[PDB]
RNA sequence: ACCGAUAGUGAACCAGUACCGUGAGGGAAAGGUGAAAAGCACCCCGGAAGGGGAGUGAAAUAGAACCUGAAACCGUGUGCUUACAAGUAGUCAGAGCCCGUUAAUGGGUGAUGGCGUGCCUUUUGUAGAAUGAACCGGCGAGUUACGAUUUGAUGCAAGGUU
RNA sequence: UAACUUGGGAGUCAGAACAUGGGUGAUAAGGUCCGUGUUCGAAAGGGAAACAGCCCAGACCACCAGCUAAGGUCCCAAAAU
RNA sequence: GACAAUGGUAGGAGAGCGUUCUAAGGGCGUUGAAGCAUGAUCGUAAGGACAUGUGGAGCGCUUAGAAGUGAGAAUGCCGGUG
């Protein structure tokens, strides 16, 4: 049985969320949110809430006991981009992406 | 056309010198919003024939409609007043197929009012006659007048 | 009346790129270069139709040679032999023979020794 | 025991009971057909034909009268605005090889 | 000095090969079980080397 | 109808032969014995598989040259260090390395492909009259 | 005849030919021109006579 | 036998607006929940955003620029494969392994062998180190009017035609 | 087995190498200008390592059939150690 | 049945494919239209079907008619994204 949460259109290039969830992917929950809360990145509380978000889920809507679940998925998808202009040197502007994430995270007792 | 767009008068940007491509005004064809190169301009489609085509034309449609029996000749249409449902009835007595081109010899009020609103049927007089409304009919229902004025015309 | 530009395109170009499948990244996604080396496919494969004729008789006439030389024949003289004995097995079943039954092929040796 | 038939300008080696595949022959599926051209019969009593075994014959039934899988035949020289594509199948004639002899 | 082609999906990727980081550095917390960075106190319970901060 | 056999791993018997340098000439024994490796000399030849067998020449050190080649056959190479020619003759490579005179000279009659590579791994070759391949059980062979 | 039935008369139609639509009709890209010089050009060619 | 949201007005929409210019002046982008608002009571994680349930609805996988939702591009998982190899990337030959279809002398992958210097333009000749294109999508070029001529068709014919 | 006449539609007017008869240049040029032939142009295939213009030869499509051309037959690499 | 031809740039000639609209006839569709997606399907080519998923209301087919009728390149225009 699984358990899912989403944080949609967070306002982080999803290159840098990747770095994260890369390191929680397939790890027990509590070893997932012991790195989570000891890595020293942007994305880290973010993740934490979606992934605290998701144990909750699974224990109040599926009943299933937190602390036998493994994180089965995580991945952060584009979500849309903030479109932005630096001005540069000359009269010349050029631009600057300002994107987002959508970061799914997906918490399973591997029944 | 690129005449007939709004605006455009001025060149977008310099000959050269900036690295793009030489353009002329932004209502140019290419461009979105541009002006159409050729395309629909009004016109009249009509054009004759000679005569004599004409009327052989409108003899082949009749004569086909007397060959494929489907020319039926009554003596008169007497409708006093305007009446759909028994016109109905006399084509159904009749024995008319759905598409039914009814001749009179001249403007019929009532036959006109009574065939208006049936699907298929057509009201035509003598002189109305045309090979789009003859070839479209399945058959035609003339008055012996109607026929007779038909003859001495073609 | 307009005519706007529809379905065909998108429809060729996807024939276009599912030809292309299993080439080598951009080029079995982008059409342009999908076009391109599907053309290129077909130059090639029509050439190599014919080209395949030309590979498979050169098996065929080395793996001969190798069995002529077994019986103390070049594969040259066998064929001559052979030629001159009026027998018409071609390079083919030659090999395939020599491949499969030795006794047979060694009877087809004598037979162009003794023409020879 | 195997023999070498020639059909469709080529040539066949041949087992009994084996399938094999012919440029079309004229017959239908169903039909018997005999390959009259045996160049070589090889197994225990080899017999070499000079150019064919006399009296030598292989039966066959045939099994199908297909069109091969498409080819699409499809050339063009560069920058000359010019190319060909055309498809092709090539009929077959499938057979099981009944007896040799 | 500019690119002269464009970058592969692919070379892109095989140069991100080493682009990545590691899980910290971290053990259990001996006073109240909650891991830690190993030789730094404990936030959650503020303990180091069986100590309170 | 395609009938051809194609030979594959499992169908391929690969031989031990020992060839004897000793009298014969460089060049001629080593187009012999790249045909063998090749396996040029096997009914089942497939191309794209190694059908070859494995040879051990002996006696390298007597291989022979006709002509002046002792002194005026020179190889060169080039270690890619600007003036980093390099050159050996003949006979000095035959009386230091003979071994590696023969490998170059029958390696230089196969195809620089991996298979060609590959093939020529099967080629062994010592200056006396002694290899240490017994246990491959090789059979003598005479050229030509 | 009928309407969903009509023919010309044989040979009295031909369908027009277009130009600049690909290089198998046979006239694509330089439409029947040739290659460049005066009658290459949008209302290119001189005076009659 | 006019357009159907890059079309059709510049403007389907709070457009001669926003924006640009001292000024004359230039001048956009931007349509679609659902039949009905019935527009998600309540519970749960979260500061919020966002989400998981529950419920409304035929459908929420129609939840607010909310019909459809292609391609470039970005990810996760994985069947086959790859760390001695020199590659316009395919093609022809071909074991091994994994599958099983519009059931067809099947589908996916590819150890290894042969062959092989993109496309367009422009040129006597271009792998060309000559030109053009980052990629994908949409849009983007012999038309119409009136005369001329020729050919085909048809009617009539020393007449033909308005 | 073409040829000519009339009428509708064209494109072309930068040509290259090679061989040979000549001018020019220096019996220089992958030079330049004429005559003659071929090929390229607009021609793929085989040979000349690679190599428009040389040599062989003109691809309607298919075949895991055969004979040859130029050129070749010790190994790369088919065929004579 | 025979046997003859079928390399090709500019270019001439022919026969066709497919797009939108119209006319007439004949059909399909909430028991699911168009569009989209996938597939091992068919035709000598352009291209045509079929099945399944998505989608949710329109669309084929036949004959004829008419054209804003086919894009890969214009340092093309606009958008999106590398
Ligand atoms: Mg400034
Ligand atoms: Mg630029
Ligand atoms: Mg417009
Ligand atoms: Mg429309
Ligand atoms: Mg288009
Ligand atoms: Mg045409
Ligand atoms: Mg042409
Ligand atoms: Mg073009
Ligand atoms: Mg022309
Ligand atoms: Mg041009
Ligand atoms: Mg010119
Ligand atoms: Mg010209
Ligand atoms: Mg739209
Ligand atoms: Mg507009
Ligand atoms: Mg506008
Ligand atoms: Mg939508
Ligand atoms: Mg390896
Ligand atoms: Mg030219
Ligand atoms: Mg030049
Ligand atoms: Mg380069
Ligand atoms: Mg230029
Ligand atoms: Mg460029
Ligand atoms: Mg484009
Ligand atoms: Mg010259
Ligand atoms: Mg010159
Ligand atoms: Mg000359
Ligand atoms: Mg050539
Ligand atoms: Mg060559
Ligand atoms: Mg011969
Ligand atoms: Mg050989
Ligand atoms: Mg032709
Ligand atoms: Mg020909
Ligand atoms: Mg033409
Ligand atoms: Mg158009
Ligand atoms: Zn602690």
């Amino acid at each position: 049985m699984e358990a899912k949460a989403v944080a949609r259109t967070i306002r982080i290039a999803p290159r840098k969320v990747r770095l994260v969830l890369d390191l929680i992917r397939g790890k027990n929950a509590a070893e997932a949110i012991a790195i989570l809360k000891l890595t020293n990145k942007a994305s880290s509380p973010v993740i934490e809430k979606v992934l605290m978000s998701a144990l909750a889920n699974a224990e109040h809507n599926y009943d299933m006991n937190t602390d036998e679940l493994v994180v089965k998925e995580a991945y952060a998808n584009e979500g849309p981009t903030l479109k932005r202009f630096r001005p540069r040197a000359q009269g010349r502007a050029s631009a600057i992406n300002k994107r987002t994430s959508h970061i799914t995270i997906v918490v399973s007792d591997g029944k | 056309n690129r005449s007939a767009v709004s605006g455009g008068g001025r060149k977008p940007w310099k000959q050269k010198g900036t690295g793009r491509a030489r353009q002329g005004t932004i209502r140019a064809p290419q461009w979105r919003g541009g002006g159409i190169v050729f395309g629909p301009t009004p016109r009249s489609y009509a054009y004759k024939m000679p005569k004599k085509m004409r009327r052989l034309a409108l003899r082949s449609a009749l004569s086909f409609k007397a060959q494929e029996n489907g020319l039926t000749v009554v003596d008169a249409f007497n409708f006093e007043a305007p009446k759909t449902k028994e016109f109905k009835n006399v084509l159904s007595t009749l024995e008319q197929p759905k598409k039914v081109l009814v001749v009179t010899e001249n403007e019929d009020v009532n036959v006109e009012l009574s065939a208006r609103n049936i699907p298929g049927v057509q009201v035509t007089t003598a002189q109305g006659l045309n090979v789009l409304d003859i070839t479209n009919a399945d058959s035609l229902v003339i008055t012996e007048a109607a026929a007779k004025k038909v003859e001495e015309v073609l | 009346p307009r005519v706007k530009g529809g379905t065909v395109t998108r429809a060729r170009r996807k024939k276009t790129i599912k030809l292309a499948k299993g080439y080598f990244g951009s080029k079995h996604t982008l059409y342009k270069v999908a076009k391109q080396q599907v053309m290129k496919s077909g130059q090639y494969a029509f050439r190599d139709r014919r080209q395949r004729k030309r590979d498979f008789r050169k098996l065929w006439i080395t793996r001969i040679n190798a069995a002529a030389r077994q019986h103390e024949m070049s594969y040259s003289r066998l064929m001559n032999g052979l030629k001159k004995a009026g027998i018409d097995i071609n390079r083919k079943m030659l090999s395939e023979i020599a491949i499969s039954d030795e006794k047979a092929f060694a009877q087809l040796v004598t037979k162009a020794k003794d023409a020879l | 025991m195997f023999a070498i038939i020639e059909t469709g300008g080529k040539q066949i080696k041949v087992e009994e009971g084996q399938e094999i595949f012919v440029e079309k022959l004229d017959v239908n599926e169903g039909d018997t057909f005999t390959f009259d051209k045996v160049l070589f019969v090889g197994g225990d009593s080899v017999k070499v034909g000079a150019p064919t075994v006399e009296g030598a014959t292989v039966t066959a039934t045939v099994n199908k009268q297909g069109r091969g899988k498409k080819i699409t035949v499809f050339t063009y020289k560069r920058r000359k605005n010019s190319k060909r594509k055309k498809g092709h199948r090539q009929p077959y004639t499938k057979l099981t090889i009944d007896k040799i002899n | 000095a500019v690119p002269k082609r464009r970058t592969s999906k692919t070379r892109k990727n095989k140069r991100r090969t080493h682009f990545k980081i590691s899980v910290p550095g971290m053990t259990e917390c001996p006073n109240c079980g909650e891991y830690k960075l190993s030789h730094r106190v404990c936030k959650n319970c503020g303990s180091y080397n069986g100590e309170e901060v | 109808m395609r009938q051809t056999f194609m030979a594959n791993e499992s169908n391929i018997e690969r031989k031990w032969y020992v060839i004897d340098a000793e009298g014969q000439t460089l060049g001629r024994l080593s187009s012999e014995v790249a045909s063998i490796l090749r396996g040029k000399n096997k009914v089942t030849y497939t191309p794209h598989v190694d059908t070859g067998d494995y040879v051990i020449v002996i006696n390298a050190s007597k291989i022979e040259f006709t002509g002046n080649k002792e002194t005026d056959k020179v190889y060169y190479r080039h270690s890619n260090h600007p003036g980093g020619i390099k050159s050996i003759t003949a006979g000095e490579l035959r009386r230091t390395n003979p071994e590696r005179l023969i490998e170059n000279s029958i390696k230089g009659m196969l195809p620089s492909t991996r298979l060609g590579e590959k093939q020529g791994k099967k080629l062994f070759v010592y200056g006396g009259a002694e290899h240490p391949h017994a246990a491959q059980q090789p059979e003598n062979y005479e050229l030509r | 005849m009928k309407l969903h039935e009509l023919k010309p008369a044989e040979g009295s139609r031909k369908e027009r030919n277009r130009v600049g639509r690909g290089v198998a009709t046979g006239n694509g890209k330089t439409s029947g021109r040739g290659h460049k010089g005066q009658k290459a050009r949008s209302g290119g060619g001189v005076r009659p006579g």
